[PDB]
């Protein structure tokens, strides 16, 4: 429409604040991607020789019999979350701009970041890597706790065989019980349901003879054309600030939850915590 | 409507006319004429982004058209769209404008804007070993600096100069309508008792206030 | 450098500069300043055409309203987080990785900046490494000795005692190392001599 | 619109490289249907 | 008229913060003071 | 409008009659008499706190 056109120009500027505010949550989720997983500064790969005291990550190490450089854990936990809508939801202005860092890129910070816990330990998120075997790893991290290593260097077998089992129960449980990825679920349910929001709301009345703005500038007289599309001229600007101020409390939220997130990885992943829960 | 009328393989049925999407978007119609199952899809459209690395060393921009395999319209085709402008160098530095999909841009030597997959860092491979370990033997105690936003400016609106300026049956008509002047003030008062309390609870931890000796 | 304090500072100007900017747009009406609906309609027009900019007004200053309290929820958070960093950093070492800044944690000291903080943090990074062959324990007189605090090395001839991030050699002796259990289960146990004073 | 500026000599005619706002003049009131336009020298 | 100026002609006041900066450099310089001759005791207990 | 109507030291051309503001409101304005220039602002205003 042009007449709309015209009239949305005559209305202000007021379409300047709405893509700033856009622009402003993709940057801000863009460097929530990037402040949690790039918190190494090299990538280290893996040894060759997979025998680290006696424990067994064949399952969250990277395995190269895959396309994209995945582990087993990984491959069924992104096989989990689900004209096309998406397609349809482009066609009317809905469209979505791709992530900064890949899939591939997140995989290999995340094989970066397991190499540097199992070979370096939590001496490579405090400066440079130092190399020391895995059962002297996690006997000095029982003297955080209070047990002394004499205990691991006696049942290390033991431990090693509940490593395992634990390993396994992790991708059996992960297997089942659907109630489990629900919050990485429920974001995207929320992105999809704002989104069926924001483009059913153009077949909703204002208060006008229809919603068609072609039927409104033809089966109507100019001095009462130019009151009836101001109802859904009015309307929708409403509608789609309202959207924008979701998507931004939806970002804080997210902000938070990334920034948890990059709190416990650094405090977790590059050294044992004495936080309790 | 506008669009690009293309051939279709929906099966209507004999008495339906006209054809809607998941989301109420006419995509299908039937001719007036012998009976033939039509597709209307939108015409070519996208959002447009340049690539400038400022007014202070050159002014070569680039073109990202959005959504686009460069055939809608050197060139690239990347995830994002297609980028007019840059070159799609096999090497590998740190992102300086971020443009997606793991390609940024930046302008470097002939000066131009050149365009590049990031680097996740340096390729360092820890020697693993049953009987290696790495004591350090030297210090290089450091200093580093962080920045925290810890207060923001409060600010006071007043509906009696924003909504009406200089009048008077302004000011008259706008108290018909409903507490929209008072709910507001409150709430710019207490963003602002809150600024005023972020400062108390950062740079005043300590009671007694502590002096530095002469010597 | 200082980056994150500026953006506040931009988005605070920028929300009082579009704020103004939307005054002279008419939002349905003939005009947009005040007295100019007042003084060229009668009143059964003027309290209909001017209502229509009031409460486009009325939208813009309640939009303004939500992007101030977001903004202020952001900077409380921030706040939060700067005062738990003050008060773990600065009034005490702190054992939390990446708190108080990236190795290991020594001391923090706050400087103030226009509407914000700035802690200059020590950290202790080790540098000059070196290899050297470890050991779970070693086996005298039949029993096994494990450290107390440290790590077993060996430049190659001899076995050694040293601390877990700095290189130390200490002969083994009987005061850093305990017995606990026999020299059959342990993987990897080398033998030496424990000399006793 | 008018505006007089300094066009110091400079290379073979042409256009200057130098910006010069116009402020207008006069604002004769006119109703003419103008398409095409024919100068005068003396 | 500059731009501090002329959004106050308009309604759009900024309110003066309520510590300043002389009173924020004091506190910061006595955690300082505290820091430096003292250890981590000025801030679990006395000085 | 309302508002003091000061003297200005401004520069008005022979065809700019009236003027505006950064925010779009008429700060400055030509006499309808003998030419001179004028500075329109807005009346003494301000906040009152208990
Ligand atoms: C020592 O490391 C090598 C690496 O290939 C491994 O094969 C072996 O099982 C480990 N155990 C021994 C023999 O020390
Ligand atoms: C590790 O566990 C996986 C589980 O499927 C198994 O297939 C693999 O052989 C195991 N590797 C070792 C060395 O235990
Ligand atoms: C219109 O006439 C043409 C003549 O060939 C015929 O093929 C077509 O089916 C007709 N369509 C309708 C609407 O009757
Ligand atoms: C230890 O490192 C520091 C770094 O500044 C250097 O000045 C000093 O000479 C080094 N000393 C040793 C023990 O090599
Ligand atoms: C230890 O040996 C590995 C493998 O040869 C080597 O990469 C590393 O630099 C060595 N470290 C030191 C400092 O001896
Ligand atoms: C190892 O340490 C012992 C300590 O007595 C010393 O005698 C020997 O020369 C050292 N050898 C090497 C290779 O450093
Ligand atoms: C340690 O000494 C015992 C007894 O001589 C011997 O059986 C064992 O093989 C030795 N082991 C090592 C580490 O040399
Ligand atoms: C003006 O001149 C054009 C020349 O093509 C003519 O078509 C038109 O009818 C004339 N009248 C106006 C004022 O448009
Ligand atoms: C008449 O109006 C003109 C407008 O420019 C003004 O300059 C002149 O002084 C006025 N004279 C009288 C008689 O007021």
């Amino acid at each position: 429409s042009t007449e709309c056109s015209n009239l949305l120009l005559q209305y202000g500027s007021f379409c300047t604040q709405l893509k700033r505010a856009l622009t402003g949550i993709a940057v801000e989720q863009d460097k929530n991607t990037q402040e949690v997983f790039a918190q190494v500064k090299q990538i280290y790969k893996t040894p060759p020789i997979k025998y680290f005291g006696g424990f067994n990550f064949s399952q969250i190490l990277p395995d190269p019999s895959k396309p994209s450089k995945r582990s087993p854990i990984e491959d069924l936990l992104f096989n989990k979350v689900t004209r096309d809508l998406i397609c349809a939801q482009k066609f009317k202005g809905l469209t979505v701009l791709p992530p900064l860092l890949t899939d591939e890129m997140i995989a290999q910070y995340t094989s970066a970041l397991l190499a540097g816990t199992i070979t370096s330990g939590w001496t490579f998120g405090a400066g440079p890597a130092l190399q020391i075997p895995f059962p002297m790893q996690m006997a000095y991290r029982f003297n955080g706790i209070g047990v002394t290593q004499n205990v691991l260097y006696e049942n290390q077998k033991l431990i090693a065989n509940q490593f395992n089992s634990a390993i396994g129960k992790i991708q059996d449980s992960l297997s089942s019980t659907p109630s489990a990825l629900g919050k990485l679920q429920d974001v995207v349910n929320h992105n999809a349901q704002a989104l069926n929001t924001l483009v059913k709301q153009l077949s909703s009345k204002f208060g006008a003879i229809s919603s068609v703005l072609n039927d409104i500038f033809s089966r109507l007289d100019p001095p009462e054309a130019e009151v009836q599309i101001d109802r859904l001229i009015t309307g929708r600007l409403q509608s789609l600030q309202t959207y924008v101020t979701q998507q931004l409390i939806r970002a804080a939220e997210i902000r938070a939850s990334a920034n948890l997130a990059a709190t416990k990885m650094s405090e977790c992943v590059l050294g044992q915590s004495k936080r309790v829960d | 409507g506008t669009g690009v009328l293309t051939e279709s393989n929906k099966k209507f049925l004999p008495f339906q006319q006209f054809g809607r999407d998941i989301a109420d978007t006419t995509d299908a119609v039937r001719d007036p004429q012998t009976l033939e199952i039509l597709d209307i899809t939108p015409c070519s459209f996208g959002g447009v982004s340049v690539i400038t690395p400022g007014t202070n060393t050159s002014n070569q921009v680039a073109v990202l058209y959005q959504g686009v395999n460069c055939t809608e319209v050197n060139v690239f085709q990347t995830r994002a769209g297609c980028l007019i402008g840059a070159e799609y160098v096999n090497n590998s530095y740190e992102c300086d404008i971020p443009i997606g999909a793991g390609i940024c841009a930046s302008y470097q030597t002939s000066q131009s804007i050149i365009a590049y997959t990031m680097s996740l860092g340096a390729e360092n491979s820890v020697a693993y070993s049953n009987n290696s370990i790495a004591i350090p033997t030297n210090f290089t105690i450091s200093v580093t600096t962080e920045i925290l936003p810890v207060s923001m400016t409060k600010t006071s609106v007043d509906c009696t100069m924003y909504i009406c300026g200089d009048s008077t049956e302004c000011s008259n008509l706008l108290l018909q309508y409903g507490s929209f002047c008072t709910q507001l003030k409150r709430a710019l008062t207490g963003i602002a008792v809150e600024q005023d309390k972020n400062t108390q609870e950062v740079f005043a931890q300590v009671k007694q206030i502590y002096k530095t000796p002469p010597i | 450098a200082l980056g994150k304090l500026q953006d506040v500072v931009n988005h605070n100007a920028q929300a009082l500069n579009t704020l103004v900017k939307q005054l002279s747009s008419k939002f349905g009406a003939i005009s947009s300043v005040l007295n100019d609906i007042f003084s060229r309609l009668d009143p059964p027009e003027a309290e209909v055409q001017i209502d229509r900019l009031i409460t486009g007004r009325l939208q813009s200053l309640q939009t303004y309203v939500t992007q101030q309290l977001i903004r202020a929820a952001e900077i409380r958070a921030s706040a939060n987080l700067a005062a738990t960093k003050m008060s773990e950093c600065v009034l005490g070492q702190s054992k939390r990785v990446d708190f108080c800044g990236k190795g290991y944690h020594l001391m923090s000291f706050p400087q103030s900046a226009p509407h914000g903080v700035v802690f200059l943090h020590v950290t202790y990074v080790p540098a000059q490494e070196k290899n050297f062959t470890t050991a779970p324990a070693i086996c005298h007189d039949g029993k096994a000795h494990f450290p107390r605090e440290g790590v077993f090395v060996s430049n190659g001839t001899h076995w050694f005692v040293t601390q877990r991030n700095f290189y130390e050699p200490q002969i083994i002796t009987t005061d850093n190392t305990f017995v606990s259990g026999n020299c059959d289960v342990v993987i990897g146990i080398v033998n030496n001599t424990v000399y006793d004073p | 619109y008018s505006k007089h500026t300094p066009i110091i000599v400079r290379e073979p005619e042409d256009l200057p490289q130098g910006f010069s706002a116009l402020e207008p003049l006069v604002d004769l009131p006119i109703g003419i249907n103008i398409t095409r336009f024919q100068t005068l020298l003396a």
